[PDB]
RNA sequence: GCUAAACCUAGCCCCAAACCCACUCCACCUUACUACCACAACCUUAGCCAAACCAUUUACCCAAAUAAAGUAUAGGCGAUA
RNA sequence: CCUCCGCAUAAGCCUGCGUCAGAUCACUGAACUGACAAUUAACAGCCCAAUAUCUACAAUCAACCAACAAGUCAUUA
């Protein structure tokens, strides 16, 4: 199935098709394993790939619909809430939130976490940056050098 | 406060340079301790007929102790600023 | 004296082997005398449709003609859901900048059973 | 001689930030980013109530608040 | 390899792209300025030049400050700029003797003050220097308002300043709600310090605090796209109608 | 005649130019990579070494290359700075 | 002919003499390589609503006797 084909299909019908694809997958997966056991070639192994792709497509189509509707209703790009935070290693991370019963200030385990970098980290950040730069610089050079030899041969 | 001077001279920096300092430049010599220098009086104007210091509108020099701890807290006296000094001359001239 | 292998529930002493698990989502809680209480509601329920008289099959005929790929966005969704209603009501005087909730918009997600952000449903 | 040594008891909470005293302004606290940082001020949180009842996490009334509480002491 | 900009510039350079870029102009300028504090622990050279008694040649001089350490307790009080001096000494004021580590700490006193603008009693840890500066300025309010950031050397000093300046800016009626004329008197006494409200918001704020404040102001719940598209659609329809 | 030998290209070095990456789903500060419950950071570098010992002392990045100039100056007035 | 060893749990280790095919002190094979299998909870781990309130008298066949170093185990509203 193509993504386009599935987009034309109804919302409810996609849900039904999805179980049709589920049962098909499981058949082919058991068939893979049985060939492996008998030490024999599979009949048509490529089928599995097709099936997988179809379901990937389906999931994507559905995902799109949800995403679209979120934008129209809340204007939120991400389904799950989160924040940019600064870990103890002084690097910037996208921290995903979890659900809790109690509010954050009352959470003992959560308060144990350090979402900030003390000063000693800054020097390491320097060294890290410098390292990244080196690797990059090396890459650039090799690109140029390669072009040069490719000019002398042609 | 404590006032110190260095044992070692620091080389000149020029106009737009911050001076270069050394491990030797950290050695100090004690000039003076400010707390040991003799006592001075604090100038005040009294707002009330306070005992054995004066009466309302009197320019009085009193110890920092008496001033900061008795006179100023209770509003018995005020700072002898130029702004309020003239004001106390004015109320006198109204007589 | 191994650091490189993945740490697992197989690996510790007795207490350790109890505490860690695989990924499985828990479905209840424990009470006195290590009695496990299952909650029916914590257990996911498979919402599985009726497949009778259904024409779609898991593979597609090659005889089908090809079409250009175009993904879904909010703009076009609004154009083919809300826009016709709005413009039709713009022709008369029924349309209103206030109470546009009639067209399907909601001010808040709080009351809803299926809340869009944050998401409160499985898949 | 009172019982329970000082070290064992719950520590007296640290003295309040001096910014709070000044009547003009409200402090900048780390309430906004939902975690502790050392440089911003400690927020004061309103006391929390779980709206719904949960049996496992239940707190009983104070002793005066119980319906059967009596000034006259019975001995059992 | 080489970094493009010297490493010492990075602090400055980072103020230009992020949340610090969209901070107010006046705050960034107050952050940038690098003026020296008044001497506290060293007698400065009076003149720009001085004759050497050694050779009898007139020579330039510079004033080199002693480095001052301020323990975090100093932020919770008003020290006139006195800090801990950590240095070395020679044993009997002879350079040929043993070198030793010395720390000079200022004497501290817990004292009570009344702020006229804030109409509040405070109890703070101070030095004799501070008490002397207050006397010369003719009141706590004057001392707080006159003294720049550098010389105050106190987060709490700056917070006092922020409050007072905010009160002057707002002409706050809660100074004396029951006595309006006394409020008028207190205001006109400190009228020369008065600055705009929106400028008074940011005085005496550290960069971390500042960026929290700015982040709080700029953060908003994002608008639903329903409103955007409905607004624009009726616009297209409006122009369509006027044809 | 065995064991061998032989190879050119992965890449790398120093410059110049230019201010850098922080990233599908899930998980990860508790025994990290584990869905799910009432403390807090800022605080003089020292020493080897040189002085033919060692004890005061002994260059170390601070924001324009050159020159002023190893000059003025400092220093167990010595090493040296 | 030998056995002061064995079987089990714990602690530690992590598929490390199961099956099949090639392959190489000793088999041209196996404790080698590759592919395929397997260890099923009743044992064991993983626990407990709150605030007050209670808890003087060992163990030793606990009986007689006998001590000293003075002791692992309870609630009620
Ligand atoms: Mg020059
Ligand atoms: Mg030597
Ligand atoms: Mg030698
Ligand atoms: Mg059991």
């Amino acid at each position: 199935w193509t993504c386009q084909q599935l987009r034309n299909k109804s919302n409810e019908d996609l849900h039904k098709l999805w179980y049709v694809l589920l049962k098909e997958r499981n058949m082919l997966l058991t068939l893979e394993q049985e060939a492996k056991r008998q030490r024999l070639p599979m009949p048509s192994p490529e089928r599995l790939d097709k099936v997988v792709d179809s379901m990937d497509a389906l999931d994507k189509v559905v995902q799109e619909r949800e995403d679209a509707l979120r934008l129209l209703q809340t204007g939120q790009e991400r389904a799950r809430p989160g924040a940019w935070r600064r870990d103890i290693f002084g690097r910037i991370i996208w921290h995903k939130f979890k659900q809790w019963v109690i509010p954050w200030h009352l959470n003992k385990r959560y308060n144990r976490k350090r979402f900030f970098a003390l000063p000693y980290v800054d020097h390491f950040l320097r060294l890290e940056r410098e390292k990244r730069a080196r690797i990059k610089a090396r890459k650039e050079n090799l690109e140029r050098k390669k072009a040069k030899i490719l000019l002398k041969k042609f | 406060t404590v006032i110190v001077e260095r044992w070692w001279k620091v080389p000149l920096a020029g106009e737009g340079r911050k001076p270069r300092l050394h491990r030797r430049h950290r050695v100090y010599k004690l000039v003076e301790d400010t707390k040991h220098r003799p006592k001075e009086n604090l100038e005040l104007i009294l707002t009330q007929s306070v005992e054995n210091v004066g009466v309302r509108g009197d320019l009085v020099s009193v110890k920092k102790s008496l001033g900061r701890n008795r006179l100023l807290p209770q509003g018995l006296a005020v700072y002898a600023s130029p702004e309020n000094k003239k004001l106390f001359e004015e109320e006198k001239l109204l007589r | 004296a191994d650091r490189m292998s993945k740490w697992t529930s197989k690996r510790g002493p007795r207490s350790f082997r109890g505490r860690k698990g695989r990924g499985a989502k828990g479905i209840g809680f424990l009470t006195s005398g290590w009695r496990f209480v299952q909650i029916k509601e914590m257990v996911p329920e498979f919402v599985v449709p009726d497949l009778t008289g259904f024409k779609l099959k898991p593979y597609v005929s090659y005889l089908a003609p090809e079409s250009e790929e175009t993904p879904l966005t909010a703009a076009q969704l609004f154009s083919e859901a809300v826009a016709p209603a709005i413009e039709k009501d713009f022709k008369d005087g029924t349309f209103d900048p206030d109470n546009l909730e009639k067209y399907g918009f909601e001010p808040t997600q709080e009351g809803k059973l299926f809340q869009l952000y944050p998401r409160n449903f499985l898949r | 001689y009172e019982w329970g040594v000082r070290s064992t008891r719950k520590s007296e909470p640290p003295p309040l930030d001096r910014v709070y005293e000044i009547p003009g302004l409200e402090p900048i606290t780390f309430a906004g980013k939902m975690h502790f940082v050392p440089w911003l001020a400690r927020p004061i949180f309103p006391p929390w109530d779980r709206g719904y009842k949960d049996p496992r996490f239940y707190r009983s009334p104070p002793l005066h608040e119980h319906p059967l509480y009596k000034d006259q002491a019975c001995y059992i | 390899p080489l970094h493009k900009y010297p490493v010492w510039l990075w602090k400055r350079l980072q103020l230009r792209e992020g949340i610090c870029s969209r901070l107010p102009g006046h705050y960034l300028r107050s952050l940038e300025e690098e003026r020296t504090p008044t001497p506290v622990h060293y007698r400065p050279h009076g003149a720009k030049f001085k004759i050497n008694p050694k050779n009898g040649q007139r020579e330039r001089v510079e004033d080199v400050p002693i480095p001052i350490y301020f323990p975090p307790e100093s932020q919770r009080g008003l020290w006139g700029g006195e800090g801990w001096i950590l240095g070395q000494i020679y044993a009997n004021n002879d350079k040929l003797s043993k070198r030793l580590k010395k720390v000079w700490k200022p004497q501290l006193f817990e004292r009570e003050f009344y702020s006229e603008i804030l109409d509040k009693k405070f109890t703070v840890t101070v030095t004799m220097r501070t008490l002397d500066l207050i006397d010369e300025a003719y009141g706590l309010d004057f001392y707080i308002l006159k003294t720049p950031k550098e010389d105050l050397c106190s987060k709490f000093g700056m917070d006092l300043k922020r409050g007072m300046l905010l009160r002057l800016a707002r002409q706050d009626p809660q100074l004396h709600p029951e006595d309006p004329e006394r409020r008028a008197a207190i205001y006109d006494k400190y009228k020369e310090f008065a600055i705009p409200e929106e400028e008074a918001e940011w005085v005496g704020l550290t960069l971390e605090e500042a960026i929290e404040k700015q982040r709080l102001l700029e953060e908003k719940d994002p608008v639903p796209l329903f409103k955007i598209y409905v607004a624009e659609l009726i616009q297209q329809l409006q122009q369509q109608a006027l044809s």
